[PDB]
């Protein structure tokens, strides 16, 4: 009972430590795409105040 | 004008955390061999936040006005005072004043179109399509040829 209990165990232990990769992998994708995003929003800002100005002139 | 103190107030503890941390972040080195003589456009890019763009054009064109075509130390305090706002600000409009009382000491009631000729030539700047056309346009803001003080008063601000 222990050695298949063990066996059992360290199949979960795997399972868990692939899920943490690949949750890994997506962790850093997401925070190459929030960068950007703040990069996207800056540009459309600077955009805005000047395009505002135009038309108060 | 106000340029060389610019370049002078520089030496400020906002605009040097700036510089340096530009330095740090994308000034570096180890390309390919471009030579990036030319990165002003890198620096504005990388800054995060661009200034209004009188600031970089005046510095794409004033500076190495003689074909330098590089940055120094110094040239490195004219683009961080580009990323700040170390500007004269139109510089004093007490000046603005000043002038314009220079010009009417005849009393013209306002900035006399001849006034705009003799400084003209004493400028010596080359009569071009914009000569003569802007100075109409001032006096002609109306557009019926009558000199005010407010037409030139607002046609010499904003400017340093």
């Amino acid at each position: 009972e222990a050695e298949k209990a063990a066996d059992e165990s360290e199949r979960g232990m795997k399972v868990i430590e692939s899920r943490a990769q690949k949750d890994e992998e997506k962790m850093e994708i997401q925070e190459i795409q929030l960068k950007e995003a703040k990069h996207i929003a800056e540009d459309a800002d600077r955009k805005y105040e000047e395009v505002a100005r135009k038309l108060v002139i | 004008d106000d340029i060389y103190k610019a370049a002078v107030e520089q030496l400020t503890e906002e605009q040097k955390n700036e510089f340096k941390a530009a330095f740090d972040i994308f000034v570096l080195g180890a390309e390919d061999g471009c030579i990036s003589t030319k990165e002003l456009g890198k620096v504005m890019r990388m800054l995060g936040q661009n200034p209004t763009p009188e600031e970089l054009q005046e510095m794409i064109d004033e500076v190495d006005e003689d074909g330098s075509g590089t940055v120094d130390f110094d040239e490195f305090l004219v683009m961080m005072v580009r990323c700040m706002k170390d500007d004269s600000k139109g510089k004093s409009e007490e000046e603005l004043s000043d002038l314009f009382r220079m010009f009417d000491k005849n009393a013209d009631g306002y900035i006399d179109l001849d006034e705009l000729k003799m400084m003209l030539q004493a400028t010596g700047e080359t009569i071009t399509e914009d000569d003569i056309e802007e100075l109409m346009k001032d006096g002609d803001k109306n557009n019926d040829g009558r000199i005010d003080y407010d037409e030139f008063l607002e046609f010499m601000k904003g400017v340093e």
